[PDB]
């Protein structure tokens, strides 16, 4: 099914590999080699994290738990009970990943868009693609990623933030927190301003960017704007990601004391030492 | 290379700056416009006039107040000494009352200054809730950001009620840079690790979907401004190319898609429910559940891992320590 | 700030399109650049005006006008430029065969 | 004397049931556009049925 | 004098002095009922021989103990 | 405790931050900073 | 704005006012300071 | 030093503040750094109450 | 004295004496309440002379 | 905006509004005082 | 010297005055509260004489 | 804004008015000083 | 000299010059309140001779 | 701005509002080492 | 030499000179402040001979 | 040589090596005023023999 004004832009063309060949829809979806090479590694791994919970003592949702091998492994492939798996399923998730932002490029360039949504995921795939790769290949050792498993990931985070004692006084992390703080707070007045000039209180004109702008200039001081808002709400979602993809990669490879001990350089400063 | 919307090479100023339109009586518009360059090129350009009326203006005296009292009390711990009010700063506090006074008014150092100062904030955030819900009625807008706000408030309004409920204003979030962090360490130690309150994990959920929802949004209204799509209003009421293509883009990729309006819906209700969830879950600490791993047990959240240690039986005995208790009041001398 | 033209690189001393009497390559590349583009802006401002003068809108008539005068002002500046850029050509020896203006 | 169901049980299913009901709303909400779909089968509306398209007046002169 | 209500409007200065007499009121109270001499709503009651004199001490009380009991 | 007894004013912490002691003092050792934790000794004038 | 003469009007009862309120905290002050005096 | 509850519900045996559940932990960061170790040579931080679930060096 | 309406809207400023006697009187019923003297929901059938004094001076 | 008898006429009902409150929040002081007094 | 009034806005200088005013004779009143000396609202009526010096005990 | 007789008018006030509030202060001063002296 | 006042308009200097020196004096008298030896607000009825130095000579 | 004779004018109470400032600092400076000099 | 004044609009060098005095000024004095040697608020009074002086060479 | 002057403007090139003089004089002085040898200010009134000397290799 297609929507009413739809069928026009279903052309041929802006496929970045195999050309007409896979150049079609499935439903809604666009499909595309990249589609096809999506639902490949969607597939196997999904299977392989079935398999995992197979094997696994229990099917509840909450506790199925695939976890990374032993330290002792290295950088080399573990058994495959003994945590190899999860490597597999590593591999299965950066090829699904790396597909769907290349899926989406095709698809941008297909509609004559321009390449932002695929650039704004690849901040998502560097924070995840540190967490599995980078940061456990600085360690030496793939058993530094974090297991696939609802909660225990989160007893990983609690664990490796308590590596660092105080896991708070992180400056990167400090950072990252403020930008997924400030994105929140962005995004409810960006929803709010919209959607009140939308749909103004009965009997009420639509509102106008005038009305926006004048609003909004009386929260901030200063008028954001159009495009503003929306260069804004991308910098803020986005850098969150990055600075965390820092505040993580820092945390062991470059800082291991614990995180307030960081902060005696700023106790030291010459004009106050 | 290609042109990236990124940046604006060429701006345009008007040598009048707009005023406010309508609506001036039981308060009137401070200052005039003008026009900063560094802001016009993020964003846009004015610098404006601001709003206050009553509540406004009585907003920032309770909120001065409160800032002041927080200060004073902070370069009070330093001894006023002013280098060690910047170097310390981040670690100072003013720090909520000792915990054996439950709910009565402690001595003024040791928090009554602290209750103080959290009764003019608090004021003073509700003052600036009614600012901001009188200035959207005055401009003929929908109550959209006020219901918005009040969802913070809600949360906020939390690190009231819990240690109300749990009977001790000693259970407050100190007022401080590292100080509130140590409390919202402590805070998931006592109560057995917060990850495991469901709603804590749903509060999450709904921040992390809020960074993905503004990239995701903002991504999309920046690859069709070259198509006006960022003059979104004239996009809602008439549909354009720029609205039909991230339609497309999204039912292509995903198989679903929103509005170039209900959009914003989502965006709304992501960024509401973070705050709203949260505080439900702050509530329930310590007054419904007091160790949350073991809810989580009780309720199969809690993964297996094989058993790091084994306790003999005597160890089971010798092991349990003692619950916390006063701090020594004397300085004994061991002489005999 | 930095000049429009040369923009970053003024931070470095790179400043071409000050007034030199000198002859110098680059300045004359520059003055060949900025005086094509100002000889275009005033053509364009006159045909600005003629238009607005045809809608008779009185108040665009004299922002026209004195848009007009502006762009003939920069045209000048150039102007000076190329000839005295054109009077050091004639004499060093390296110059350019081709003249600045 | 309950000894499973306990009150952040009991919050936590009122809140799904809020959720599902939310999106559900906004589900209809973003159907004001482009529905019913085009199919070789004819109209198609999807679950759940999509809010009808909104018309907007404008500001009468200014 | 009265033209200082030409350069300032009354209607907003009101609104200013109301809110400054208002927060200077609350301060004195909470101040004074934080105080050990002057905590009226407990000892009131009290004579003026035998209301608190130079408790001044900054730890009057103990930092660091349980909450109170449950009951 | 049973009752509160104070202790002398050159042993009350002027800082009420409970993890001061960890997070800053025990990396913080410069002299004025040190001689700020407490407060001065304090005695009835009569009494000099 | 204001004419002077309004002004004038209000410049009475805003000083009235004033006084009015200040003699009735000399008496609140009165009876606090003969309850629990401060010095 | 204990301030966590043995139980799901919240009861009078354990009446412990935040404040001194930031007191025990102020104390744990000096042992931490008295040794030159992290929280988790002692602790499985889902559960620092957990004994089954901590290595044996906190014995 | 009555000319304050007219300089004031008196359909804003009743809806603002409200809540501030609202929000005042929340704070001292709240006040009272968590004292150990006026806790009346709990102490409130004890007579005056059994009620709660807060302290003295340790004057011997 | 209100005329000048129209604010008058209100002013009347304010004064005697003002006037019930403080006499029921003196019976009701009175009644308390009687219960427990605060000094 | 009544020119300054021509060269600043006397509407600006006064909100300016009265509001330095205001924060530092409250930072004043603040910083001798919570001195020992002058913490008057505790020790008040204690006569000068044994009123807190900064100073320790004689005979070291 | 001001007029060259709008200033000097203007100026005689905040002559008396800042003289008059250095006298309290003054008056405040050495109240305080035969309380406590700080020297 | 007095053409630096062409050159800078004084009602942007005097301003600049009054918050500079506010500051400043701010900065100077709580330096001094917080040393040992010019803690007036505690100590300042002592006497010169009886006011604090900081340590000296670094042995016996 | 000004003129030669308005900042000549200007000029004329800077300096001297100066100076005389640093006369009252001169004095305070004096009783300040009188009570507890600092060298 | 005054040719440079040519080249460089003197309002904007004064500006940007005073500026430079004034934070150098002020970081040298805070620098000496900390310092233990010329900590001159709390022991000014002391002699050369007195005044503390950093650890040497231990040439045990 | 002097034909650089035409090639970059001396007004500017001024400018960006003053700044980079007064940024590399103050990060040496810095570096130096936190070593154990040419702590100055605390140890600078050592003879050159007194003066610390970092750690020399002699070892078991
Ligand atoms: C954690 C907190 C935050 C968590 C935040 C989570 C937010 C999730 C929001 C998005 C969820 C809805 C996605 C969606 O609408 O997809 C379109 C599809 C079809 O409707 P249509 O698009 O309007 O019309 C097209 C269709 O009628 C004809 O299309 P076509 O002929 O071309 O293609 C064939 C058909 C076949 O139909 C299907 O295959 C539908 C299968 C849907 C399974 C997934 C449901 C997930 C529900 C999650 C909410 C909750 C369920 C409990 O159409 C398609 O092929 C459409 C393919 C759509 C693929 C969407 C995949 C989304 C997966 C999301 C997984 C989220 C996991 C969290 O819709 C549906 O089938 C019905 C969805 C109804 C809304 C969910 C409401 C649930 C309320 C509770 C149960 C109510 C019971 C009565
Ligand atoms: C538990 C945590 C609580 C914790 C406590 C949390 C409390 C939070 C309360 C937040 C309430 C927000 C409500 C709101 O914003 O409404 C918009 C309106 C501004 O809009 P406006 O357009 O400018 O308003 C003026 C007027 O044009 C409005 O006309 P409208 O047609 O829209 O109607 C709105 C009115 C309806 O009118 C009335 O209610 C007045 C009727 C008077 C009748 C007098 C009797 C005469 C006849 C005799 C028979 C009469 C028979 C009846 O209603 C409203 O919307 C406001 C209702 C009152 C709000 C009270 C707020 C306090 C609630 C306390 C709740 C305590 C808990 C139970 O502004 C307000 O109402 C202001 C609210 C009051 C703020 C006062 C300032 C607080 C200062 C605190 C200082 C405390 C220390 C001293
Ligand atoms: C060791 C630390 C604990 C922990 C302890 C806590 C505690 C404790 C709390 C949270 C809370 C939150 N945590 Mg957690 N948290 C941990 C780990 C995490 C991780 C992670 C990757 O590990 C993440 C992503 C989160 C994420 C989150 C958020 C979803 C949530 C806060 C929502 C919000 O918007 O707050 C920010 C928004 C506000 C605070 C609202 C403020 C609004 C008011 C009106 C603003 C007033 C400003 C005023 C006008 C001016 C002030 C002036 C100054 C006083 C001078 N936590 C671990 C397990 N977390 C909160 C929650 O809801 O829990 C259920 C909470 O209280
Ligand atoms: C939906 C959840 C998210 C959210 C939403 C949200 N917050 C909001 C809003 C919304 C929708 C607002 O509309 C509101 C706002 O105003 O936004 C600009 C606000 C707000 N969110 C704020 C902060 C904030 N939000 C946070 C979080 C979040 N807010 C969530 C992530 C956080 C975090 C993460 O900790 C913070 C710190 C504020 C910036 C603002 C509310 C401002 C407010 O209430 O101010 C009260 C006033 C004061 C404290 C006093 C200031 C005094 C000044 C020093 C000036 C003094 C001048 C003078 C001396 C006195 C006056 C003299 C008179 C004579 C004039
Ligand atoms: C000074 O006194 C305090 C308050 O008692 C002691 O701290 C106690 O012990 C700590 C475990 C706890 O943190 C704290 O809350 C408090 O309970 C502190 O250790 C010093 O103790 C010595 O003085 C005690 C005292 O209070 O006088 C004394 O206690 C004993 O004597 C008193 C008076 O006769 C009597 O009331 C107590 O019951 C009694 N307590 C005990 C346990 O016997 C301590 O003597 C002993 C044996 O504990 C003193 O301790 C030492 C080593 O001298
Ligand atoms: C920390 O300190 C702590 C512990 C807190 C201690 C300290 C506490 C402190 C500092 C307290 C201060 C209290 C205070 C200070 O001012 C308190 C001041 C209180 C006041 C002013 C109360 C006034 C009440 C007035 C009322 C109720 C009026 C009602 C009017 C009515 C019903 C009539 C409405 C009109 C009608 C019907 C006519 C319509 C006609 C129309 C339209 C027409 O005719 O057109
Ligand atoms: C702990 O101690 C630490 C803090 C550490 C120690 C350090 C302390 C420091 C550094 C202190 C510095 C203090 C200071 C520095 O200068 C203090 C300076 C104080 C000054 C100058 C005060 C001036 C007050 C003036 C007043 C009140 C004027 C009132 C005028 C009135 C009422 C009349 C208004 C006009 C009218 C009515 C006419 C309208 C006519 C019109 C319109 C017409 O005619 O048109
Ligand atoms: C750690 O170290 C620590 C401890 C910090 C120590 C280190 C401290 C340091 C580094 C200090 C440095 C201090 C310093 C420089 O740097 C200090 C420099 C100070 C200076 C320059 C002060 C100047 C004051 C000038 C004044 C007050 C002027 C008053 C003018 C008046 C009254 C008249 C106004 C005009 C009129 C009336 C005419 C209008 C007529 C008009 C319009 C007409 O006629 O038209
Ligand atoms: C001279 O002026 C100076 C220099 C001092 C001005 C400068 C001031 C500075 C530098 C201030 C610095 C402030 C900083 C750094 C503040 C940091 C604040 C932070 C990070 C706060 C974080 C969290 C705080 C929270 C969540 C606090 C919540 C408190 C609440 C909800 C309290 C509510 C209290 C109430 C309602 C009290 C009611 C009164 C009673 C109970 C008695 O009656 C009802
Ligand atoms: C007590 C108050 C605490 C308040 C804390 C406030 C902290 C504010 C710190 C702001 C730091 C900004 O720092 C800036 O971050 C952005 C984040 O995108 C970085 O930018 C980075 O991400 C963007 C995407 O967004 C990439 O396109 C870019 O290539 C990359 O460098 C900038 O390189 C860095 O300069
Ligand atoms: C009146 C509000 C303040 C009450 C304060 C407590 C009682 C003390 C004042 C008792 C006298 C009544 O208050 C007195 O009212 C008269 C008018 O009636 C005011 O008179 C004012 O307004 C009138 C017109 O109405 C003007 O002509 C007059 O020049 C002006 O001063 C006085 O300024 C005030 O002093
Ligand atoms: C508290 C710190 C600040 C205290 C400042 C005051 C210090 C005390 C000495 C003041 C002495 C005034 O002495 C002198 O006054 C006259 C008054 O016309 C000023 O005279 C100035 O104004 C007059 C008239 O407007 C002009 O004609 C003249 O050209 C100009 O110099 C002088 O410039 C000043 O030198
Ligand atoms: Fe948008």
């Amino acid at each position: 099914a297609m929507l009413s004004f739809e069928k026009k832009y279903r052309v041929r063309g802006g496929t970045l590999i195999g050309g007409d060949l896979f150049d079609f829809w499935f439903g809604p979806f666009y499909v595309g080699f990249f589609g096809v090479t999506t639902i490949f590694f969607v597939t196997l791994g999904t299977l392989l994290c079935v398999w995992g919970a197979a094997m696994g003592p229990t099917w509840n949702l909450w506790q199925i738990n695939i976890a990374p091998p032993d330290l002792k492994y290295g950088l080399g492939l573990a058994p495959l009970r003994e945590g190899g798996l999860w490597q597999i399923i590593t591999l299965c998730a950066l090829g699904a990943f790396g597909s769907w932002a290349l899926r989406q490029a095709e698809i941008a360039r297909k509609l004559g868009m321009g390449m932002h949504i695929p650039w704004a995921y690849g901040g998502a795939i560097l924070a995840y693609t540190t967490l599995v790769v980078i940061r456990p290949f600085l360690l030496g050792a793939w058993g530094h990623g974090f297991p696939y498993g609802i909660f225990s990931h989160l007893d990983w985070v609690s664990n490796v933030g308590y590596q660092y004692l105080h896991f708070h006084y992180n400056p990167a992390h400090m950072i990252a927190v403020t930008f997924f703080f400030t994105n929140c707070l962005a995004l409810a007045m960006h929803g709010s301003l919209i959607l009140s000039v939308t749909n103004p209180p009965k009997g009420t004109p639509t509102g106008t960017s005038e009305q926006e702008n004048v609003f909004f200039r009386d929260l901030l001081g200063y008028s954001i704007g159009a495009i503003g808002i929306h260069r804004l709400g991308l910098f803020l979602a986005v850098g969150a990601a990055v600075w965390s993809a820092i505040c993580i990669v820092i945390s062991g490879p470059f800082w291991t004391q614990g995180w307030p001990e960081w902060w005696n350089w700023w106790l030291n400063l010459p004009i106050w030492k | 290379l290609e042109y990236q919307n990124l940046f604006t090479r060429v701006q345009v100023r008007t040598v009048p700056e707009p005023g406010i339109p309508i609506d001036e009586s039981t308060g009137t518009r401070y200052g005039t416009g003008t026009f900063s360059y560094l802001a016009g090129k993020f964003g846009d350009a004015q610098i404006g006039p601001i709003y206050l009326g009553w509540a406004g203006v009585l907003s920032l005296i309770f909120g001065f107040i409160a800032i002041e009292i927080i200060g004073l009390n902070m370069w009070a711990s330093v001894g006023w000494d002013p280098v060690e009010f910047i170097r310390q700063l981040p670690w100072l506090a003013l720090e909520p009352p000792p915990p054996q006074y439950g709910l009565r008014v402690p001595p003024l150092n040791q928090g009554g200054w602290y209750l103080m100062a959290g009764f003019f904030l608090t004021v003073s955030i509700i003052l600036w809730w009614i600012r901001i819900y009188r200035r959207a009625r005055a401009l003929q807008m929908g109550s959209h950001l006020p219901w918005a706000f009040a969802s913070a408030i809600f949360l906020y309004s939390t690190f009231f009620f819990q240690p109300l409920l749990v009977g001790s204003w000693s259970e407050m979030v100190p007022f401080g840079i590292f100080p509130h962090l140590d409390w919202t360490s402590a805070f998931s130690i006592r109560y057995g690790n917060l990850y495991y309150n469901p709603f804590h994990a749903l509060s999450i959920a709904f921040l992390y979907g809020s960074a993905v929802l503004f990239a995701m949004h903002g991504a999309t209204i920046l690859a069709v401004a070259r198509m006006g799509g960022e003059r979104e209003i004239e996009q809602i009421t008439d549909r354009g190319t720029a609205a039909e293509r991230s339609m497309l883009f999204w039912r292509w990729c995903m198989g679903f898609n929103a509005t170039m309006e209900s959009i914003h819906r989502w965006a709304w209700w992501f960024a509401v429910l973070t705050t709203f969830t949260g505080g439900i879950g702050i509530l329930l600490t310590g007054t419904v559940v007091d160790n949350w791993y073991l809810w989580g047990v009780k309720h199969g959240l809690v993964a297996p891992y094989p058993a790091q240690n084994q306790l003999t039986p005597e160890q089971q005995d010798l092991l349990r320590g003692r619950y916390q208790g006063t701090a020594p009041d004397s300085f004994p001398s061991y002489v005999v | 700030s930095v000049p429009v033209n040369d923009g970053i690189w003024a931070w470095y001393g790179i400043d071409d399109d000050r007034p030199m009497a000198a002859w110098s390559r680059f300045h004359a590349t520059r003055c060949v650049e900025q005086l094509a583009i100002n000889r275009a802006r005033v053509g364009a401002a006159e045909w600005a005006l003629a238009d607005v003068q045809a809608r008779g809108i009185v108040p665009c008539i004299a922002k026209a006008a004195a848009h007009l005068a502006r762009a003939r002002a920069e045209l000048a500046d150039w102007e000076a430029q190329g000839h005295r850029l054109e009077a050091a050509r004639k004499v060093t020896p390296g110059a350019w065969t081709t003249p600045v203006i | 004397m309950m000894e499973y169901i306990d009150g952040a049980q009991i919050a936590l299913y009122a809140f799904w049931l809020f959720f599902f009901g939310l999106i559900i709303y906004l589900r209809r909400e973003d159907k004001r556009e482009g529905y019913p779909l085009e199919s070789p089968q004819g109209p198609r509306d999807g679950w759940p049925k999509g809010a009808p398209k909104k018309t907007y007046v404008h500001r009468d002169h200014g | 004098m009265h033209r200082i209500w030409l350069m300032y409007d009354p209607r907003r200065v009101m609104v200013a002095l109301v809110g400054f007499l208002a927060v200077l009121a609350l301060v004195i109270h909470f101040v004074l009922l934080s105080s050990q001499r002057y905590s009226w709503i407990e000892n009131g009651t009290l004579g003026a021989d035998q209301a608190p004199v130079g408790a001044s001490a900054p730890a009057a009380a103990a930092e660091m103990s349980p909450l109170p009991p449950g009951r | 405790g049973s009752s509160y007894q104070q202790a002398p004013i050159t042993n009350q912490r002027r800082m009420r931050g409970i993890m001061i002691q960890s997070t800053l003092w025990d990396m913080d050792r410069k002299r004025s900073a040190t001689r700020q934790r407490y407060y001065p000794a304090s005695t009835p004038a009569n009494q000099l | 704005g204001m004419t002077e003469e309004e002004a004038r009007r209000f410049h009475g009862y805003m000083v009235t006012g004033t006084l009015g309120y200040v003699v009735v905290a000399s008496v609140a002050h009165f009876l606090a300071w003969s309850w629990r005096p401060w010095f | 030093a204990r301030v966590i509850t043995q139980g799901v519900a919240p009861s009078n045996a354990n009446r412990s503040s935040t404040k001194q559940a930031e007191w025990t932990y102020a104390l744990m960061i000096s042992q931490s750094r008295s040794l030159g170790v992290n929280c988790t040579y002692c602790h499985n931080t889902r559960q620092f109450a957990s004994w089954r679930e901590a290595p044996p060096a906190r014995v």
